């Protein structure tokens, strides 16, 4: 595993991708017109990981832009660094998903699905070395939930030796799009869990709590929930773009992570939390930062950390930093607290420390967790459809595309079934 | 006591005499065969070349067995390394081949779970399409 | 006449391999490339028609930037390009990956270069492997390499330097069940194996050598100067400098029991101590002493099957002889019955030689152990937990049955490991 | 019964033959180019036994060179004494046995042993009548006790009617820390009772046990101690080397010396014991002579005189002194310890007196017992072997290389028999 | 004519018979060639040839070369016949069945051939002088063997031999008496008469007369030959007493297995202590009756008697011996057998005593020999027969014996001999049918 082809789904996933390639960009050096201008030597560290080698002293992003409305497909490229991406990688739709799942995984996915799974044997092909593709889409619509569900399950056919990364922005009915989301996101879980080889897990009811209550935005756009949602990718992706020899390949992240096959949904934890475009900052310092992996207020899926156990923890921290003070309180955060995190799985805790901090953050940490406290998000989305699925309300948009009632009854028990496991794991011990 | 002589015989270059001073106190009786006959010694030296050219001919017997026996250990020395040698290639071959047709049955596991969601992105259209 | 292969696999094994051959030229004064104007070094390095030394060894390693490291660095082109065999995608920290996945398109390829070196060899003795214990091509293709090997060498010699992982330095969750599987395939192969503890190393750079955070560079500059010190023997020739082959006798009573027990002494930094020289009695003692170690026990509690004491540079007989007497009255170390014998001694006639841009300091005389002892059982028993811990809930083993492997040859794994600590705890008893 | 030809196996009997050869050389008057400088002609008519009539006025040594490694095949020609043997009777192997005796009586030793077999038929071809074969080998090594032992057999196998003599210098734990050495030994003693007619036991621990206390050097060698065998081979090398008949034949010697096949191993004793570097000078006197080589302190074979009973003993003479007083004390220290001599072997101790005498001071005595006290010497071997073998330590060592459990079995019960066997006419009485 | 064929066997036999030769020279005057300055008798031990030489009438043998190269490279290489000397290349290794069995089997019919030879130039031979040593392997082993061997192919001619009895003293090896009573035993019917000579008693009679510390061989021989060339006297030189062989066996050798006589001599003279004056008889003729001058160590105060013989070598009277016979008479610890007279019978040869000129005897006037059976004899015998029982009793050496061939069974027998030997000695002092 060597080299990531990245693809956008859907109006969210187009937003969040774009501003993931903003802030991934200004990081590594990257104009909007695809050249060079960085300062050190550490930054283009083979940087055909993200980045296509172009045709001269360019350096393209390797990016599938795809979605069912031309409104996401006229709006970035005016926008910032927009231009930078490959023309023909723009892969249009004039039709439309409508934020139902049926629409965009069946019927008007169909026509555009083969299309975009040609695009990708033009870039994967034209890779000396392949990782495998990370999807930036969202549980709520229909063409993130729906199609992007769809790409996943037709490349996995095409691809099985590579790794299946996954950005799944998941419904909240705090900042909702749509009613039938529970339908949308329970359909695209069951499809998440059997063809992803990992997921990070972006839950949009924390970014709203960490908006409306940490940041205390009294009405949080979009834009707000994005930027937190970009910091963390950046701080995740850390590994996979610099030469910190702790699972920086996209095989050694997953099995680093994911110590049993359906359990592979990471709880991504991001610190400090900094408000859009602003933050003149007081800096928290190795100590001030290390334990904020804990509080459940920096954690980008609603799920309280000590409600369950982590399995397993990748914890980057960006910027210059006594790496020996910073795995010594990275200490401390286990001996004081082992109750959370599973006896079963020895030193399951690994630290990553790197030069390159993300946007205006000085310092930052990044905790990727695989904790069983998970199940808490499945069960608020089951929760969610069950109320629905009950009065089998909605029902005829998604039956009138062709799907049936039993459809929805697998993806619910699977997901159910999904929940009982992260407890199972959670309730157990190494005997002795 | 008288010393008889009896004047044995005389010659040019030196001569003898017997003398008796006391008589003799006594006068009496006592006062297969076939020796030595060379078939018997010849026949005595044969059967002694018998038995010493045999001791050191069985002697060569406890030598040239033993030295044939050095010639057995040295050759089981390699004849158990070449039955280990292929009791090795044996089971790594086997145990490859056992790693082969392991995984190329679960990749084709995997592209039947897949595949028959292809069956059911066809029987979709098939209970959709609907002008009436 | 009586060469020796060296075979350097994975991360470590490279590493490791590039900053002894660093120490190897200058124990004999050799330039970057083969220059050493106006002998006995030609068993560990052949001679070529220029007139230059070139390289009886071979790196192997499924990934190239590591190899690549060393074909553009700073001992560059004392090699020739045949010998730097390189992959395209690692092993990702997977024994079944590296033993028969990835492994496999390299092995044949391996096994036709390791005779074009091995048929320009008069009469070669056998073979130096070096490797990780818990890195994927360390213990998949090592534990290959050593089988296939076995096939195409057959009775051949085969000495093992194994790197037994640490939780402090960057490792893998998995390193435990990597462990275990290589040692397993590696028994009934190999003659002789020196484990060093990255821990125990990591330990006396830190509270001997003083460097808070030590780097592979530092730590690969004291495995270089015991690996140097278990060498040397062969690639020189003193008044009575005893070959390793000749007290791998005196060390393996038994086909299984073949793991000695690394320690050295003196280890001081460049810094300060340039006055007090060091007495010959003092480092004679520090042998026993559980600090000075390689590996990470207690020989206090365990009894002696061996002890082979290596000297180097500024020693006399008397001096070394009344060092020994103070061991055998002053201390209780538990000697077998069956030996006695007692300890294998060899003084060789070559100073401490350090590196010039490096930590460790100057001395006159130096001194290394080998002795095997049933305390090493107790790393295994370290080892053989943390699997069981792992495989009771079947912890990544999806990782490694995903490569084809069964999950019997898991715990046939472990029932070697159960039986080999049996074999070591067996050996103590003592006869009526 | 006037020639005889000399054989060389390992270092040790290497490194001990071409000693004898210096000084018997020496003691002829052969300069190291072949030629004769020696002032009388009396010692010029019996050089023929040891010594080959050259194409001119030179004489080359009846020697026949053996090792399995080149190291002692390098050493003596650039040294002293070395270019005076023939070329063609260098017969060395590249391929060393390493301190085996399974792989110098079996594996490394058959493909050389048909290779000195046509060397030794030479040399006895070019012999009008020849005596016998005397070998200098040790018993601790691989290619003296292994290889030595099988040309032994073979040459018996060969010459049937020939004197087997033997210059067993067997190992002690004092001055060699190879731990094998018991196996070792007892194989080739084993061999030693059934292919020799005659061999002289050196034992190492009795010239190591010749070091300081009234020995004069603390810090020995090899060479040192080699000073005292080569003055003991000497020693014995003055009965069918010179003139004076007693013992003048390899075949008077045994029947003289032998009374029962198997009890055929001489302890020898050399008096007056001098140190390498310092001179008695002007000293020593006849009774004192006398009363010297019948101590344990005289002995090159550790075993004390009084502990046993002597079977027969040949006493030599090297001083110009009236023969009168030479007997004298030997017919009243008999009389004084009649006990240590059998009654029913009558006059069983015969001297021999010969009018050289040596250079480097006038006195000069050598004594050949063969006493039941030997039997001290195979139990300490017995003892050492038993230790190891109890629980069956190192065997792998020889199992490997073809050999058998019941091989060793026989060895050790052969040699038990022999101590039964020495006891047997130690309690044997000429009462009825 | 009479003649006597000398047959030297062994490194004794051969080393003792190139001293009997040279004063067998210095006697008559036959220079190292053969050549003579000029009775009549001389023929006995010397043939004319062609050319005008005189060879002596001998045969040396030896399986081993050197020690009958010394004779074919000293002086007196020209004066026995070149072909004359027998060899072997190895040795009989001091063991009596290599010297009968093994090695002496190779060149026994070699020898046999070659004394017919010279046998064939006698015109009427009276027997043979066979020289050997009681401890070699040769010497006793080949000795036994040639004569078993000469009583098939010369049958009823009387041969007698000279023995050399072992000596700790002297060279000596372990297996000595081993080798002695092997060879008694087999060599006993085929020798008519045998005189032994103890080394240890001519080595306690050089010291303590010739005085010389530590001798040699040259010493030891040199006094051996005198008594030899005393033996010799009427064969050498037309006597009255012992002029043939079988004039040996009718004065003394009373019983076929009875045949051994012992010998001694006076006087006993070195070249050293000053000039002493010439002492004739009664002085001269009681040394032979001490024990002291004997070629034996035996003490005949105890032994009963059975015959005497005093020859004489320079210029005596009868009537000065018969008085000399009075002196010695009167007052004795000697004593006869019952049937057997105390009859000496005396002779005398005019001939001066002979000495070798690079020697170290001195020439005397006259000199004194006597030949006596006594039963004293036997008492040799046993310090021989004991130290046999004593390794044989353990076996000891026995190996190196059965190895050649030899049964175990044929010890025994040999012991068995000697124990009846013993006996027939001992019965002789009885009284009397
Ligand atoms: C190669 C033969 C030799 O003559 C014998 C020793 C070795 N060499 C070179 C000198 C030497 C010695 N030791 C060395 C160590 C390293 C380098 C060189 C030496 C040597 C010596 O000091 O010369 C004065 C010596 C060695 C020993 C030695 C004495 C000695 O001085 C002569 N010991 C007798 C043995 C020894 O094994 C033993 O059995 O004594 C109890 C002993 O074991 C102990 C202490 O228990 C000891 C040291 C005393 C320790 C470990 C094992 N070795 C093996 C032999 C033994 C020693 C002498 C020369
Ligand atoms: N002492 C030392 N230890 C090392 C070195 N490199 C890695 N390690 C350790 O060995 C283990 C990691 O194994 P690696 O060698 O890095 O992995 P690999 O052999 O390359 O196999 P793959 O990367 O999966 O293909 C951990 O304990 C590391 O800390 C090194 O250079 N020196
Ligand atoms: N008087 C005398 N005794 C001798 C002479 N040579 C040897 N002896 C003694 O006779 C015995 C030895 O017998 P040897 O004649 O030397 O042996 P050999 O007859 O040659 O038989 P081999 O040498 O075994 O073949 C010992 O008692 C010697 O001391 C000699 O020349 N004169
Ligand atoms: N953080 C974030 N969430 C979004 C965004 N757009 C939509 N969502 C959420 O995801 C769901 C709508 O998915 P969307 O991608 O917009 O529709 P699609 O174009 O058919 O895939 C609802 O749950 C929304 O709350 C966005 O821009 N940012
Ligand atoms: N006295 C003496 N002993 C030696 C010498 N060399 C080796 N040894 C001893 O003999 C044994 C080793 O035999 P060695 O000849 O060296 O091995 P080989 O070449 O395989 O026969 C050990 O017990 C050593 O102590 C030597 O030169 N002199
Ligand atoms: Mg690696
Ligand atoms: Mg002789």
């Amino acid at each position: 595993m060597r080299e990531i082809v990245h693809i956008q789904a859907g109006q969210c996933g187009n937003q969040i991708g774009a501003k993931f390639w903003e802030v991934i960009s200004d990081e590594h050096g990257i104009d909007p017109t695809g050249s060079y201008h960085g300062d050190s030597d550490l930054q283009l560290e083979r940087i055909n990981v993200y980045y296509n080698e172009a045709t001269g002293n360019k350096y393209v992003p390797r990016a599938i832009l795809v979605d069912l409305e031309p409104g996401t497909m006229d709006s970035v490229r005016s926008g910032p660094f927009g231009q930078i991406f490959r023309p023909d990688n723009f892969v249009f739709g004039q039709s439309g998903a409508g934020n139902n799942w049926a629409k965009g995984h069946y019927t008007e996915g169909a026509e555009l699905v083969d299309s975009v799974l040609d695009v990708v044997r033009k870039e994967s092909e034209s890779c000396d070395c392949l990782q495998g593709f990370q999807l930036t889409h969202s549980l709520g619509g229909g063409t993130g939930s729906g199609m992007g569900t769809l790409l996943i399950s037709k490349i996995r056919e095409e691809y099985p030796d590579r790794i299946m990364n996954t950005f799944s922005v998941m419904p909240s009915p705090k900042v909702s799009d749509t009613v039938v989301e529970p339908y949308n996101a329970t359909l695209s879980v069951h499809q998440l869990v059997e063809n992803t080889d990992e997921t990070y897990s972006i839950d949009n009811e924390a970014l709203y709590d960490i908006c409306f209550r940490t940041l205390k935005l009294t009405t949080p756009t979009y834009g707000d929930l994005n930027h937190l949602v970009s910091a963390t990718m950046s701080g995740v992706t850390t590994c996979l773009r610099f030469p910190g020899q702790l699972n920086a390949d996209l095989r050694k992240l997953a099995v680093n992570m994911v110590p049993f096959p359906r359990l592979h949904f990471f709880m991504p934890g991001f610190a400090p939390l900094t408000s859009r475009g602003s933050q003149q900052y007081r800096a928290l310092t190795v100590p001030e930062l290390t334990q904020q992996m804990f509080d459940s207020k920096n954690m980008m899926a609603a799920c309280d950390p000590r409600h369950g156990r982590y399995l397993t923890v990748a914890t980057i921290f960006r910027g210059r930093m006594s790496m020996k003070e910073v795995d010594e309180q990275m200490l401390n955060i286990q001996n004081k607290n082992s109750s959370y995190f599973v006896e079963w799985i020895p030193n399951n805790v690994k630290t990553a420390v790197c030069d390159i901090p993300p946007r205006g953050l000085k310092m930052s940490s990044t905790f990727i967790g695989n904790s069983t406290a998970i199940q808490e998000l499945f069960k608020r989305i089951s929760e969610q459809f069950t109320a629905m699925f009950r009065r089998k309300a909605f029902l005829h948009w998604y039956t009138g595309e062709g799907m049936d009632e039993m459809e929805f009854t697998e993806a619910e028990s699977n997901m159910n079934d999904l929940v009982s496991e992260y407890q199972q794991y959670q309730d157990a011990t190494a005997d002795e | 006591a008288d010393m008889e002589v009896i004047e044995l015989n005389k010659a040019t270059s030196g001569q003898s005499w017997e003398v008796i001073l006391k008589p003799p106190s006594f006068d009496g009786v006592p006062e297969r065969r076939r020796d030595p006959s060379l078939e018997e010694i010849q026949k005595k030296l044969e059967a002694a070349e018998e038995r010493r050219k045999y001791q050191e001919a069985e002697l060569l017997k406890h030598l040239a067995e033993k030295r044939e026996h050095e010639r057995e250990v040295i050759q089981k020395a390699i004849e158990e390394n070449n039955n280990f040698i292929k009791m090795a290639k044996e089971k790594l071959a086997q145990k490859m081949e056992s790693n082969k047709e392991n995984r190329e049955a679960h990749l084709a596991a995997m592209l039947e779970r897949l595949q028959e969601k292809d069956k059911h992105a066809e029987e979709v259209r098939k209970n959709k399409e609907l002008k009436e | 006449m009586r060469e020796c292969i060296s075979i350097h696999v994975g991360q470590a094994g490279v590493q490791i391999g590039n900053a002894c051959w660093e120490l190897y030229c200058l124990e004999h004064g050799i330039q970057p490339d083969g220059q050493m104007p106006s002998d006995s070094f030609n068993t560990f390095f052949s001679e070529t028609g220029a007139g230059k030394h070139v390289p009886r060894a071979v790196f192997v390693d499924l990934e190239p930037t590591v190899i690549d490291e060393v074909r553009t660095g700073t001992y560059r082109q004392l090699f020739h390009p045949e010998q730097l065999i390189t992959g395209k995608e690692d092993a990702a920290n997977n024994y079944a990956r590296g033993h028969y996945t990835i492994g496999k398109e390299i092995i044949d390829l391996v096994l036709d270069r390791i005779r074009k070196l091995a048929d320009q060899c008069t009469g070669l003795q056998g073979f130096l492997v070096f490797h990780s214990f818990g890195g994927g091509t360390g213990s998949g293709f090592t534990s290959l390499l050593m089988e296939r090997l076995s096939v195409d060498y057959g009775k051949k010699s085969k000495l093992e330097f194994s790197i037994y992982p640490a939780p402090q330095v960057s490792t893998a969750v998995v390193e435990p069940y990597n462990s275990i599987l290589t040692t397993h395939t590696t028994l009934e192969h190999s003659d002789c194996a020196f484990m060093v503890d990255n821990e125990a190393i990591y330990d006396i750079c830190r509270r001997n050598l003083d460097i808070e955070r030590p780097t592979y560079t530092n730590l690969n500059r004291l495995i270089s100067q015991i690996v140097s010190s278990i060498t040397a023997s062969l690639r020189f020739d003193g008044a009575l400098n005893v070959d390793l082959t000749e007290f791998q006798t005196n060390l393996v009573p038994y086909p299984r029991i073949h793991f000695p027990l690394a320690t050295y002494a003196p280890v001081i930094s460049a810094e300060k101590a340039y006055h007090e020289q060091l007495s010959v009695a003092e480092i004679t003692n520090a042998c026993f002493e559980p600090a000075n170690q390689m590996v990470k026990c207690d020989p206090r509690h365990g009894k002696y099957m061996a002890c082979c004491l290596l000297y180097r540079g500024d020693v006399v007989p008397k001096d070394v002889n009344a060092a020994i007497a103070t061991i055998k009255t002053k201390r209780s170390i538990q000697f077998v019955d069956w030996c006695p014998t007692g300890f294998k001694v060899g003084i060789n006639y070559q100073p401490p030689t350090v590196v010039p841009g490096g930590d460790l300091a100057k001395v006159q005389r130096a001194v290394c152990m080998l002795s095997n002892t049933t305390a090493i059982a107790e790393a295994w028993a370290r080892l053989d937990h943390k699997f069981d811990l792992m495989y009771a809930k079947r912890a990544f083993v999806h990782w490694y049955v995903g490569e084809g492997m069964e999950e019997g040859e898991f715990s046939e794994a472990r029932e070697d490991m159960a039986a080999l600590e049996k074999d070591y705890e067996e050996v103590g008893v003592d006869s009526v």
